[PDB]
């Protein structure tokens, strides 16, 4: 269980950390596509999904 | 998949070391070391090749001693414990331009230049791929490609978009034997040097292979004769059968 | 491991039918010719695999002259293929000579073994 | 040790074949023979006899599978070309 | 005279395998020299001593 | 009696390689066993002389392999000999198994010999996979990842056994040190199983290409089959020397000269060429549990073979349909190996599914039907009623 | 017949461990062999499960051993089990050999069994020396240097064979990686030699403490000697669990917890306790070439024993002088082992020289003279004239 964290991260840039053999997005969440993310498809896609269970943080994706 | 993302296949050039009795042209290895040191060493590294492997292959002893002493390596610390530097010796390895992966990715717009000490064994195509890649930069990327910024077009590279610009231009390196350093001349020499760096055993491997193939084909034919000799009595054996009288 | 009673039952049903005997026997004769065991001087009953108790009883009950002829045909076949040749064309086993000779012995040993294993699992009707 | 089970091969003297009568075998010393006798005749006539006997069995399935592989390879090359994308989408999904 | 040849080279097995070992010794040495001279001669002007004699003039 | 019989050990040597009665009719396909024994000795000796210089950490595996290739004397000879010798080992083993499947060597007296052979096949597949994984190139990391990650489809226990195989949470330093210790170990288990292979062989002797009994004339193994073995020994050494000294990297993949990177997937992950038919069999099932079951059943279908061969004649020497469908099976195996090296694309998945079906219908559908048809043809061609 | 006889493999298992006719008179000293088999299986299994975590470079050897101790689950159990099981293997092997030369088991039907035993003893000594050298402590390193610089006494090729052993110029990374590959390898040669030990035993069967023939009443090995061996197996596991769990670093030296340092000598270089008598034999001779010749002679003098035993009855069960001088030999061996752990100070060099002379005079002087004297006493005590 790595504990990498957030207060030294602004947005304008991605982080893709890798740990435990894990390459993984971590990024602050924009307003712009916080509701492009709530603008989405539901099953005109392959993805009947919920951004609430996907990203429980409103402001931080990983 | 599409031939774009496959990459165009490199053609078969007539390398002077292709062939079972052939040897690396050592003058082209010496010139290719010059092409590496003056152009390729800005981005790529060669950390599997010690300095002492160059002696008696492409340079003399004094030349490799001077080329090693023009660099600085880490020494063991002094009696006070402070770190100390050292001019290079023959035992050391050829240093790369960047201290880590992050300096490389920072200086080359995200991409990391691969270490070139095994790159002709690590690409399908061998030396032909490296030559076609170095000389295969068109002046324009062909009609309709969405080239990302910072990327260049090279059709031999799988996908097309390579993060290395064209680095070989004519007469950018003067050779000390007076060879006309065109683009293809420099690409030929640096590809021969990279092939030596990948396979430094090449000439002795082919010489020992000549001895071994001669001795083993001698032994194979001679064993065919000895088998036919020892088996002649069983091959030329005759059977007659007179049915016995019933009792 | 197909029992010769099964082979004989299917084969006799083929041979006593009018229609499919005249269809299925020419393809069988072509199969026998293309097999090419006769070119090595072998009848077919030399080809049956003998490492089972049915064939051991049949080869023990085979008469003495047939066993000597079979032993010579086997030794000649081994000597022929050891040299990677064939027998000359006057030494090939002819079609009237390729008889089933071991087949009645195999059939009676198989009937005896099937009767034995039916009697070992018998159940009286009480 | 104890004797083990009944096998189908004994040793020299008690192999386990049938009794043999009337078979006489003759053989000459290899030191009195010519090895490599008939190699230039067997190399051209016997080789052709063995090839003629056993080549339809090997080369009819080889022809079938090589034609199948070439046809599948040509179709895969066509599907990822510019001329054959409009079949590739309705082929895969 | 094949009889004298047989009686001095193939009769005893000790002198037979001694001749085999002496022949293997001299064969190994002169076979290595012959292969290395043909290899260095087939690759002429490509070897390092050729390149070194060229840059030494 | 002679001292080669009166002794404890020399009578074993005598009884197996000196006085052992072989059928006189056996051809050059019967040299593959002696060839596989020579191959095993080659692999063990060169592996010991490279493990004297190999380091097995995740940091030092690749660079220790190039330390073998670059600065230890004759180390390129040892590594190219070990790698191409493993590939030649698998080619000769495929010839041994296809000879046994052609000539009916799996049949009624020699089923224990066939089963110990199948166990040997499984163990050397495992050994070659682990030894590929010890190189720690790019192909070996992602091959280890795919093959180890296939065990996650076991529905209750699969995550625990893949974490136990890895020694962690992905292929890393524990996994590479585990795989080195096992790749060192399993060849001695293979040598013990080869001794048991020979012990099961010795009780009934070899078969012969006629399929008829060979108890009638037999010749000892010494000075006949010793030299007939020596012919193919020198031929094998010649072809291996060609592949070691003139094309040492032809049978390999060039991606293993990239050091192993967990962060870059090489866009076409294939194993070594001899595992490619089983890789295609695994890939051609649109599932994961059924895929791993189908690959293991493809290795274990060779045990069903002595019970589905329904013919009274041992071997395919004198049958024409069995010869035809045997070579259909052989070139189906070759097509399956060629399909396993191709991408998941459109014609290749149907070709892989049909070739998998042909692979399994050979042992289970084609061989019984064809052999009983041949039995009835052999009968009615020569009896008259 | 029964299936345990009518098989190939179960025939061997039956013939060796189930229906093996043992003499009924054999006491508890005839369990040391099955005990050595258990010890060998313990060493091989625990060594494999530690080689899954051992790294063999000179900068990683010692710390990989402590990684086994501190980080691997139950790894202290594995390391302490391997080390104390190696020492227990040698105590049981000394008991096996002392039984053999007490009860006359070396004698004329069983000389090849005795000689295969001596080969096994030499191989186990080599295996344990390499395995002690793999841990790379301070006694490990300096033990490696003094034992390998023994071989520089050969006056022609000594420097080149020691530079071939070292892989360089002193004990460093090639030497340690070599010693790991060999310390794996030689145990499987020991397993092959144990199979040959059993084969040489099985032709004539085991002896008995009376020394008379045991052909008259015999007992199958199953259900009698299986349980009589189970008694000593549980006793041996009990005593080993005591030393592993309550007293683990007792037999070891404390200086193997200092990492290996080529610049600091630890002021008393001694090997593990079981090689101390041969170390004292080597130390007693005031020359190095004669020292190694005398140490190898001290272990090759077990081969002159079937030719210097000059008596007509086998064993020391019914002789008084053979019993007395046997226990003089055994406590001479224990004094030699205690002399080998002391410094080269003034009474100890003379004590080691006299004890080495007694060790050699036992085999070459004492056994013939005492055998002849006991022969003529047995004669004239009961014949009248
Ligand atoms: C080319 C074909 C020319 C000769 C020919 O027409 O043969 C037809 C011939 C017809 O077969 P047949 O003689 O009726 O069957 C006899 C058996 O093949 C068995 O016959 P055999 O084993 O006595 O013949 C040995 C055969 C086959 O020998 C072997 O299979 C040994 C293979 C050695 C492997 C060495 C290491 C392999 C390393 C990886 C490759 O090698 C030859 O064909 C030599 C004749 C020239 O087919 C072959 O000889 C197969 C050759 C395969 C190569
Ligand atoms: C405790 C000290 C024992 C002294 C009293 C024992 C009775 C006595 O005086 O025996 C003299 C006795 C002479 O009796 P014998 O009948 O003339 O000897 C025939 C055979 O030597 C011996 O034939 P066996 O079949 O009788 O051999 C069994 C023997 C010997 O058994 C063994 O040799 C097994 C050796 C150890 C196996 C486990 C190995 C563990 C590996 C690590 C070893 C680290 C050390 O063990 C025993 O003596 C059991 C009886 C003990 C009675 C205890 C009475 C105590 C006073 C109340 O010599 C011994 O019994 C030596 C064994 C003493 C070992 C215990 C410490
Ligand atoms: C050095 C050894 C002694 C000299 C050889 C000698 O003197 O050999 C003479 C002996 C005796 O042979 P014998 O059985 O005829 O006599 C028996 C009556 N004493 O032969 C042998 O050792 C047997 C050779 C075995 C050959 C097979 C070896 C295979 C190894 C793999
Ligand atoms: C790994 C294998 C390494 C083998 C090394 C050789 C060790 C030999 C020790 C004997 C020394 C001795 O002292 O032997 C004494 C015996 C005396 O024999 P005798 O009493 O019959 O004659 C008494 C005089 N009339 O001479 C021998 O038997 C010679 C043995 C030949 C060497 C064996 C070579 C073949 C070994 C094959 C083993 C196969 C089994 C493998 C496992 C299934
Ligand atoms: C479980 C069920 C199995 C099948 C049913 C059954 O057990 O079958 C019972 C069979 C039948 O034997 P039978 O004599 O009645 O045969 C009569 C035929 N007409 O007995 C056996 O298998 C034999 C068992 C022998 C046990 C030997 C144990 C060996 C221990 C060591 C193993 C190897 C260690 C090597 C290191
Ligand atoms: C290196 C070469 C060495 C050669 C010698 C090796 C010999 C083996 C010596 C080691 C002892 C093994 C004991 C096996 C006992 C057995 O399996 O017993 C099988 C017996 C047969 O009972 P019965 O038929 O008498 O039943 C009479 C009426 N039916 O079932 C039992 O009672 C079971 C009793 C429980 C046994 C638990 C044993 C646990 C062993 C742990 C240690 C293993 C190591
Ligand atoms: C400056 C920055 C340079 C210079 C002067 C050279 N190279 Fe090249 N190179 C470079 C980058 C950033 C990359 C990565 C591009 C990518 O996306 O992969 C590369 C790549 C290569 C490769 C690999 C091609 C492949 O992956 O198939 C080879 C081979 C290579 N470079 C060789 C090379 C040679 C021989 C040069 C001689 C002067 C050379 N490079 C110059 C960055 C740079
Ligand atoms: C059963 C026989 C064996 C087979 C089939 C086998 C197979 C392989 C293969 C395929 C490789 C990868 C080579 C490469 O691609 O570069 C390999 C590597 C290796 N094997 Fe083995 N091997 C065998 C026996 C052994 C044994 C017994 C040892 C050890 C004593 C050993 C030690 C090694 C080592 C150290 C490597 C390291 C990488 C290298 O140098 O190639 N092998 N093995
Ligand atoms: C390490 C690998 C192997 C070795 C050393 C080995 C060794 C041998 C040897 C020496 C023979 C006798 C010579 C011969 O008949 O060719 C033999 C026969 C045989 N082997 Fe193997 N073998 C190996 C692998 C296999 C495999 C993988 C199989 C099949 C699954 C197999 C099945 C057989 C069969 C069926 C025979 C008998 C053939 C016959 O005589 O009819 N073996 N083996
Ligand atoms: C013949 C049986 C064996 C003997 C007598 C033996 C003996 C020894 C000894 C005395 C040590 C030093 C223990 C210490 O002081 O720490 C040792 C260490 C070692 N042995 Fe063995 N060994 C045997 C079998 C094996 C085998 C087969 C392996 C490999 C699979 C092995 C792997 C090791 C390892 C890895 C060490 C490393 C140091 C340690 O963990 O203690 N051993 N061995
Ligand atoms: C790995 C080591 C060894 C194993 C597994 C082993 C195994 C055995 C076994 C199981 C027995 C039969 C049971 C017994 O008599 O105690 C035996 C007997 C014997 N062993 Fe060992 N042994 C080993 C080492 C040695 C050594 C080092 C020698 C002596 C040089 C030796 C000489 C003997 C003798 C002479 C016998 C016959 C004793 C008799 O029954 O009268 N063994 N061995």
């Amino acid at each position: 269980k790595v504990e990498v964290n957030l207060a030294a991260i602004p947005l304008g840039k991605n982080v893709v950390v890798k740990w435990q053999g894990k390459p993984v997005f971590i990024r602050h969440r924009t307003p712009h596509e916080i509701q492009e993310a709530n603008s989405v498809d539901m099953s005109a896609l392959k993805d009947p999904q919920t951004d609430a269970d996907r990203v429980k943080d409103p402001q931080w994706l990983i | 998949m599409t031939a774009a993302e496959h990459g165009l296949h490199a053609p078969a050039y007539a390398w002077s070391h292709n062939g079972p009795f052939e040897t690396f042209d050592h003058a082209s290895i010496r010139r290719g070391y010059q092409v590496y040191r003056e152009v390729c060493a800005a981005c790529h590294s060669l950390d599997r090749v010690a300095w002492r492997t160059l002696v008696g292959v492409s340079h003399t002893n004094e030349e490799v001693r001077n080329m090693a002493e023009e660099f600085e390596y880490d020494d063991e610390p002094d009696e006070q414990g402070n770190p100390k530097k050292r001019p290079g010796k023959l035992s050391d390895y050829i240093p790369g331009p960047y201290p880590n992966e992050q300096a490389a990715r920072a200086a080359n717009q995200g991409a990391l230049p691969p270490d070139l000490s095994l790159i002709v064994k690590a690409r399908h195509g061998g030396c032909d791929y490296i030559f076609s890649l170095l000389t295969g930069y068109p002046d324009e990327p062909p009609a309709g490609v969405a080239l990302p910024p910072g990327s260049n077009y090279n059709p031999y590279f799988p996908g097309g978009s390579i993060a290395m610009a064209r680095v070989l231009f004519d007469d950018m390196v003067e050779y000390e034997d007076g060879t006309p350093a065109t683009t293809s001349q420099m690409a030929k020499d640096v590809t021969t040097f990279l092939n030596w760096c990948a396979e430094p055993e090449h000439d002795e491997r082919k010489r020992l292979g000549l001895k071994t193939v001669i001795i083993l084909s001698s032994l194979y034919l001679l064993s065919i004769w000895v088998k036919k000799f020892k088996w002649a009595g069983i091959k030329t054996r005759k059977f007659v059968f007179n049915p016995p009288k019933p009792r | 491991p197909q029992s010769f009673t099964s082979i004989a039952r299917i084969g006799d049903y083929i041979l006593k039918s009018p229609v499919l005997s005249k269809l299925c026997v020419p393809v069988a004769n072509q199969f026998i010719n293309l097999a090419g065991y006769k070119k090595l001087g072998l009848k077919f009953d030399d080809l049956i695999a003998e490492e089972n108790p049915i064939m051991q009883t049949a080869l023990r009950r085979l008469p003495e002259d047939e066993s000597y002829a079979r032993a010579y045909r086997i030794i000649r076949a081994h000597q022929t293929e050891l040299t990677h040749h064939l027998l000359p064309r006057n030494e090939w086993i002819k079609a009237q000579e390729d008889v089933p000779y071991l087949l009645p012995y195999i059939l009676e040993a198989e009937a005896a073994a099937k009767e034995k294993d039916e009697l070992d699992n018998i159940e009286v009707s009480k | 040790g104890p004797p083990s089970g009944k096998t189908y091969m004994g040793w020299w003297g008690h192999m386990g074949g049938p009794k043999q009568k009337g078979i006489t075998s003759y053989a000459v010393s290899p030191y009195a023979q010519k090895p490599l006798q008939g190699i230039f005749h067997n190399a051209v006539f016997n080789s052709f006899r063995r090839f003629k006997s056993q080549f339809l069995y090997v080369l009819i399935p080889a022809g079938i599978y090589w034609y199948w592989w070439k046809n599948g390879n040509e179709y895969n090359e066509f599907l990822y070309s510019k001329a054959g994308r409009e079949e590739l989408e309705r082929v895969n999904v | 005279s094949f009889s004298s040849l047989y009686k001095t080279f193939f009769k005893r097995n000790a002198v037979f395998v001694g001749t085999i070992f002496a022949g293997a010794f001299v064969f190994q040495t002169v076979f290595d020299t012959a292969i290395t001279s043909w290899y260095e001669n087939h690759n002429k002007g490509k070897l390092w001593k050729d390149v070194k004699a060229r840059i030494a003039a | 009696m002679a001292f080669r019989k009166s002794n404890v050990y020399l009578s074993l040597v005598n009884s197996y390689i000196i006085d052992s009665p072989q059928p006189s009719s056996i051809n050059y396909w019967w040299n593959m066993g002696s060839l596989l024994g020579l191959c095993l000795v080659i692999q063990i000796v060169t592996g010991i002389f490279m493990a004297m210089h190999y380091s097995s950490n995740i940091e030092l595996a690749f660079s220790s392999v190039e330390h073998i290739m670059r600065d230890v004397h004759n180390g390129y000879i040892l590594r190219y000999l070990h790698a191409n010798g493993a590939s030649f080992f698998f080619m000769v083993m495929f010839m041994h198994m296809a000879k046994g499947l052609y000539y009916g060597s799996y049949r009624s007296p020699r089923v224990t010999l066939w089963n110990v052979g199948v166990i040997i096949f499984i163990l050397t597949i495992a050994t070659a996979f682990l030894g590929y994984c010890c190189v720690y190139g790019q192909m070996s990391h992602w091959g280890a990842t795919v093959i180890t990650n296939l065990f996650s489809a076991i529905p209750f226990v699969g995550n625990d056994i893949v974490s136990w195989l890895w020694g962690g949470f992905s292929v890393s330093n524990p996994t590479i040190q585990r795989f080195f210790a096992l790749h060192y170990l399993v060849p001695f288990i293979i040598a013990a199983m080869v001794i048991m292979h020979l012990m099961a062989l010795h009780i009934h002797g070899s078969s012969n290409p006629l399929g008829i009994t060979g108890n009638l004339d037999r010749i000892p193994m010494h000075s006949y089959f010793i030299f007939k073995d020596l012919v193919t020994v020198f031929l094998f050494m010649l072809i291996l020397a060609l592949f070691v000294f003139y094309s040492p990297n032809t049978l390999g993949h060039p991606d293993n000269y990239i050091p192993g990177n967990p962060l870059v997937t090489p866009a076409s992950i294939v194993p070594e060429w001899y595992l490619l038919p089983f890789y295609a069999i695994l890939r051609s099932i649109p599932d994961k549990l059924l895929g791993v079951i189908t690959m293991f059943a493809a290795i274990l279908v060779l045990l069903v073979l002595p019970f589905t061969d329904r013919s009274v004649v041992r071997g395919n020497t004198f049958k024409v349909l069995s010869k035809f469908f045997f070579f259909i099976f052989v070139f189906n195996f070759v097509l399956l190996g060629q399909i396993g090296a191709c991408h998941v694309e459109v014609p290749y998945v149907l070709m892989g599914q049909i070739a998998t079906f042909i692979y399994f219908a050979y042992f289970l559908i084609i061989v019984p039907v064809i052999s009983t048809i041949e039995n009835v043809l052999f009968y009615i061609g020569r009896v008259n009623k």
